[PDB]
């Protein structure tokens, strides 16, 4: 079926507000994690987060931003970046039935849902709620708030799958290209960062709490004393495009999406099964005739998750030794935004010929032995890379990206 | 600031138009691009700015910059 | 190319807790709308809703329901019904890589997000939140909370697209069959019903407020004095199955999904453009060599939307416009669950040979003249039927369903 | 009746009869609790005995006995 390539990207993350800043951070092994007075004041045990360090004031026109929560703001700015990076102008991507948008968040906007309820219960009631809460807080906010101002006429919806959300968005976009239904699909996602959402993760015991005095050390995938993930916010967007369309306009092509896995554990609600991830990686590799050179693991820095993913990798690859690194040790876990952001990190590694380090491994977990886990920035000519994303509910996604020719 | 300046500031910020477009004759809908949601929020923002409560029947008539100025001047 | 059929239904709705109850309500033109003391007490102007008339307490095993909000409960009960209706034993659909689930909600759980925030800010703080709010409130709750206990091993995610949500879920399920990636995909969705969500629609002026003393007359699509939609909750699920797989196991087949349209207005965030809907319907009808016998309109009972959709129908069909009815005048608007519920109403009409009435048209809108809006239950042999679902953000879905052989 | 309602709490949390709940019964190894169950069970105990159990002392409640320590160890 039709071939799908990535012709542009955009990103707003804890480790940079565009792809140049992100690339520099990845090369440096730079942490995006800071101390959060907001989280501490809410009463949480985790006081660290991967925050977007950007003043978004006035970056989006009034009539457009009035509808938006932070997830949509981050995604919109990422999409602006990706459009420019792809070389596309309005006559090409606007009012075009062959151009679509698939982009999601894991949680919508907990902040604005709580704002709405608080305003309704306040002394001014309905008049304090205002008319913009539904578009901010609805699950499809990220797609709705972007498809409308960018004049998208093709597909328009959100995929949501917890921490796999934006990976499934990319995979779905590839399917649209494969089915011949669209020439271009903008795919990715966003996630807000706020105590309203983060405290529920703390109440599960899922967040790091032992390292608040040293925030850059708290996210530490594969370290023996990891104690949960560091929550993060941000956005990302990639331009998924049919190959011949891209070639005909002289597009810059980062990579071909040569594999997409999507599977289900059917087992535990919050812990991975392993065989689900194995099937997902294998699905993404079916028909790919080159080895995986680099694997961006989902690797969130939880006791429960990190090593289960490694065992799955061992089963998939055996004696082959794909280089592995967990960029969340630098970036934190941006939830619904994580998949697209990690796809972008992997594309940058592919495009610029290096492996970003898996940082903060002070004592390697005993069960993480025997794998090529890269802990120092390593220059290398990569050809094929893989990125895993998994989520609560046993949902799994894998993307495989490969240089063209 | 004066009532007129404060009203015009609110209208321009709410509707995303430059102050030079917020002339006293201008209609929110026909001249300044307001939709139905903008109307809700604009009444809300006037109520907050001037610590007043505008009955729906009165608010329905506030369709121009001058109408807003006149109402706020007449209900202090 | 692979063909997709529907082999099983399940539904929990304001007009019935299974397909037999729903069938009777549809034939009787019976309203599901009741007065809501909860909405009134919250300070809202709309005091009417389409509530599920079932106490769900204790109907789902404690260890499964601990993760679930109401959207997931309604969808889960619907999926149990659909599995039984399709004649699928656990061995036939569980632990099977070629069996998936795509089901969503429009809003996750406003109730439990607000619960979590209220608890965190109360005296016990984190200890009052507990460990289950994330799975209740996350946007993928409906897929996650079902794929796990039902042992789903294939695709597992949610599509969200405001009021088009579950229609897009069904469409994406069809695509999975067409791509040859799955043999069965359970598709549908659910939506909770609560003031936490409903008050934000009232704040937009989107809900009916003039008919609180006569709840069953408030939802009145195409009536000249309609004044907003009536909010509803519930769930629905359909079994989407590849045709040869269904024939080989002797499945009962309701209909083939012969068309699926998905488009975007790229225009107004809350009001439909019309040309988006025209393209959506045309996309769903492409290659369908039979006329549409019945059209289940999206028809929400808003001044803005009802006749924009009729103008789009006129443009698509010309003088040969199909019989039309708006079942939301009976059921209210269940938001994310609307699409699948209307697919099911349409399938029952197709299976039992009748058109359900468009009720409460006391004075037909001036712009609705010259059409065939059916206002009394009408027995008729239908062969091909169409259902529209539209949402905020300019998102459009159309499904076309046709009897086999 | 401290025993009775503690068994009821544990059994509604986990789905176990009063008899299944023994002094030596393990929430995890005998009564099927996962980590989220354990969080909820500490919650439910704090509600009944109107006490606040710190993370450090909560982490050591693992059978009926480790928690009987609170119910009547303090009250
Ligand atoms: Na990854
Ligand atoms: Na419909």
């Amino acid at each position: 079926m039709k071939r799908a390539v990535i012709t542009g990207l955009g990103i707003v993350s804890s480790i940079g507000n565009n792809q140049q800043e992100v690339l520099a951070s990845l090369r440096e092994g730079r942490s995006g994690i800071t101390f959060s007075q907001e989280l501490k004041d809410s009463g949480m045990r985790s006081h660290v987060w991967g925050n977007v360090k950007l003043d978004t004031t006035g970056l989006i026109d009034r009539k457009v931003v009035r509808f938006m929560s932070d997830a949509s703001i981050y995604a919109f700015l990422s999409m602006e970046q990706a459009i420019a990076d792809a070389g596309l102008s309005p006559e090409a991507y606007q009012n075009n039935p062959r151009v679509g948008l698939i982009a999601g968040s894991g949680g919508g906007s907990p902040r604005f849902q709580v704002f709405g309820a608080d305003a309704m219960r306040g002394p001014r009631g309905l008049k304090a709620v205002g008319p913009y809460v539904v578009t901010k807080a609805m699950a499809s906010g990220v797609s709705a708030c972007l498809a409308t101002p960018f004049k998208i006429h093709g597909v328009n919806y959100s995929i949501s799958s917890a921490c796999a959300t934006s990976a499934h968005c990319i995979g779905n976009a590839v399917e649209q290209i494969q089915l011949g239904k669209q020439d271009i699909v903008f795919a990715g996602g966003g996630e807000e960062l706020c105590w309203e959402m983060a405290c529920e993760f703390d109440a599960m015991g899922a967040l790091s709490t032992k390292y608040n005095d040293t925030p850059e050390k708290a996210s530490r995938t594969y370290d023996a004393h990891r104690d949960g993930f560091v929550i993060a916010g941000g956005g990302g967007m990639v331009v998924v495009e049919e190959l011949e369309h891209a070639l005909a306009r002289g597009a810059h092509i980062y990579a071909e999406i040569v594999g997409y896995g999507a599977t289900s554990d059917g087992a535990d609600m919050v812990a991975p099964s392993g065989e689900g991830a194995v099937r997902c990686m294998k699905m993404a590799m079916h028909g790919v005739d080159t080895p995986i050179d680099y694997l961006n693991s989902h690797g969130t820095s939880t006791p429960v998750g990190d090593v289960k993913e490694l065992a799955a990798i061992r089963e998939v690859f055996g004696d082959k030794s794909p280089a592995i690194s967990a960029t969340k040790a630098m970036t934190g876990h941006s939830l619904g935004a994580a998949g697209v952001q990690e796809a972008i990190y992997s594309l940058l590694m592919l495009e610029h010929g290096f492996i970003a380090p898996s940082i903060n491994i002070e004592e390697l977990d005993e069960q993480a032995a025997g794998l090529n886990i890269v802990t120092e920035t390593t220059d290398r000519e990569l050809t094929t890379v893989m990125s895993n994303s998994f989520g609560f509910g046993g949902t799994n996604a894998t993307l495989v990206m490969r240089k063209l020719k | 600031s004066t009532i007129e300046e404060r009203v015009k500031k609110i209208i321009g910020e709410q509707l995303g138009v430059k102050q030079e477009e917020v002339t006293n004759n201008a209609s929110f809908v026909e001249d300044l691009g307001a939709d139905s949601l903008d109307t809700v929020e604009l009444v809300m923002a006037l109520e907050e700015e001037f610590d007043t409560e505008i009955p729906d029947e009165e608010a329905e008539k506030i369709t121009t910059v001058q109408a807003a100025i006149d109402y706020i001047n007449g209900h202090q």
